């Protein structure tokens, strides 16, 4: 089972509409591979991106032997999804992920709704104020 | 000068004149995208 | 499809449909046409005409 | 040409100012150096860049004090209010209408394979 | 023209996706083809651009997309409130980035010039270099191929004698 | 500190729980995990620093410190899974349709992600690709 054939066999199972099919087909390959490829600990993001894309393009070359995928569009999606993954490991982790993985019931929408009605700051603005109002503490200590 | 009705010092307003400079108009650029030689 | 309009007198009643590449690139042959441009020459000379 | 000029004119001190002794005291080589500095300042030269090559290659002993008898290469930079910095003088050299042409000829005459009479 | 500094990551997205570079100065197009983070990073990359452009030649640095979005959110129209919502998202994302990359501190970037028409000078912000002692001189030496690219392009329209008097021309000479 | 904490709307009995989440993110943003180490030494250091930071919650209004640690530890473990790579549709969905993902994706890109991720058979198809890649990603030179 060559990877190009197995991925193509699975992609054939997506529902069809019309020409929009290449946008949703490319997106799914970008999603699966961008999130599946492990990161090497010795690399920074710049190098990890070049390596991950090189493999991603090679995967498309094998997939394009079985099912048609737009190469330039799939890479566009791949880089966007990969950057999201890199941001999460170095940056802020969304509370929906802590909630999804882990008594957690009241969600973010629930507070963003109230803020929108009163036209005040939402969860993300409060989160930005938290870190900012915390910048001095963390920098001062170790 | 029994009557001093203003005749000279009027409020002067300048009509703008702001041309847009490009290699082509959007119509021509979309049909004949520019390549630099 | 996409819509492009002109005010040129030569299009007084014309609609012409032409293909182009959905995504544009530099010197892309797949554009219906190309505009091969060289920087316009601006030449400032004290000509003694006449 | 600009990268070449800097590589050749870049030293611990202003190159032209260093040329205020050696063998060139009243030579046409000296008058050339003085004429080049005046160009950087003013943009005007007493002898055309197309006439210097033959004068320097032959280096006649007839008369060089007729070009500039008074100034010295060191004093022009203070009289003409120039900057001794290597980069500043190159920029003030090339900004002139015929700058890059004068620079290319000067680099040849000072650093090129000139045929010099013995 | 007008210089628009953007990170390599954003530039490669534009080239790979096939986003018209001509219309990146039109707020209504760039916000449709550009993510909230990319717009914030463009702002950050503009604010990290160390060089002074030749204003005497009408070469300006682009106004960041966040400012353009903020302005449109205050102007009556059919999309004003959608643009206000975009502004709020840009501010929160920008603050999130500033709190994460604040550690960057002492470094300078390599820039690559990608000319687009005569009204847009895309400046790609590439790999960073560490520079703490005289980073101004280090930045100048690193960006040699950026300075000569700018000079080559403005000499296409501007007089040579005028360009020779710019700081960009000087920086080239100082580098080499 | 308290000025911004008072910006969070009161919501039932969760006032001590949402701020615990906000604090866990605020610290985890600025203490990175160095990719060089595995999840023991860098993890213990990040957690130890977080617990030390909690020593100043007397300046705050409503922080559940026991839950705040729970949230902080969850963030680090989630980051470990992302570094190693994730395929579980239950977590892949959470990443693809999220507040972070909506900032890196354009409006049109999100519309596409929302069309695939919310498909009636996404979870099955995504799981199958996860196995197709996990078993064969190493075959790609």
């Amino acid at each position: 089972q060559q990877l190009g054939f197995e991925l193509s066999r699975i992609l054939k199972q997506l529902p069809n509409l019309g020409g929009s099919d290449r946008k949703t087909r490319a997106m799914l390959l970008a999603n699966a591979v961008a999130l599946q490829i492990p990161f090497e600990t010795l690399l920074d993001f710049d190098e990890q991106q070049d390596k991950a894309v090189a493999k991603f393009k090679k995967i498309l070359s094998k997939v394009n032997e079985n099912i048609a995928v737009d190469t330039k569009l799939a890479v566009t999606y791949f880089n966007n999804i990969l950057r999201i993954r890199q941001s999460l490991i170095t940056g802020i982790t969304d509370p929906c992920l802590v909630k999804a993985v882990l008594n957690d019931y009241l969600t973010v929408d629930d507070v963003n709704i109230v803020s929108a009605v009163v036209n005040g700051p939402d969860y993300n603005r409060i989160q930005a104020d938290m870190g900012n109002a915390l910048n001095q503490l963390i920098g001062s200590i170790d | 000068n029994y009557n001093e009705k203003s005749q000279r010092d009027f409020r002067v307003v300048t009509i703008g004149y702001n041309l847009a400079a490009s290699r082509q108009d959007e119509f021509a650029e979309r049909i004949y995208p520019t390549t630099v030689i | 499809y996409d819509i492009v309009s002109t005010n040129n007198q030569l299009f007084d009643g014309k609609l012409v449909v032409i293909p182009t590449r959905a995504v544009q690139q530099e010197n892309d042959i797949l554009s219906w046409g190309q505009f091969f441009y060289v920087s316009t020459v601006i030449a400032d000379l004290p000509i003694t005409r006449g | 040409v600009l990268a070449c000029a800097i590589r050749l004119f870049s030293g611990n001190y202003n190159w032209f100012i260093l040329q205020d002794n050696n063998s060139n005291i009243d030579s046409y080589n000296y008058q050339f150096l003085l004429d080049t500095v005046r160009y950087i300042a003013t943009g005007h030269r007493r002898i055309s860049i197309t006439q210097w090559p033959m004068l320097l290659a032959t280096e006649p002993d007839a008369g060089a004090q007729l070009i500039e008898p008074r100034a010295e290469i060191a004093t022009l930079f203070n009289e003409l209010k120039l900057d001794l910095d290597t980069v500043s003088m190159i920029q003030n050299w090339v900004k002139h209408k015929n700058g890059m042409n004068d620079l290319m000829y000067t680099l040849h005459l000072l650093f090129g394979s000139v045929e010099v009479i013995d | 023209t007008q210089v628009l500094v953007m990170p390599k990551a954003v530039f490669e997205s534009y080239k790979t996706a096939g986003v018209q570079f001509n219309k990146l100065l039109d707020t209504n197009y760039i916000v449709s083809e550009t993510s909230v983070n990319d717009l914030a990073e463009i702002h950050q990359a503009l604010t990290a651009f160390p060089f002074l452009l030749p204003e005497k030649l009408d070469i300006k640095l682009a106004v960041s997309p966040i400012i353009k979005v903020a302005e449109l959110g205050e102007i009556d129209g059919p999309e004003q409130f959608k643009m206000k919502d975009l502004h709020n998202r840009l501010e929160s994302r920008l603050a999130t980035n500033e709190l994460r990359d604040a550690g960057n501190r002492n470094l300078v970037y390599d820039y690559y010039l990608y000319p687009v028409d005569e009204n847009l000078w895309v400046a790609v912000q590439q790999s960073a270099h560490i520079a703490s002692s005289d980073p101004r001189r280090v930045s100048i030496q690193l960006n040699h191929t950026f300075f000569d690219s700018m000079i080559n392009e403005m000499l296409n329209t501007r007089p040579r004698e005028s360009v020779a008097s710019t700081q960009i021309f000087t920086y080239y000479l100082e580098s080499c």
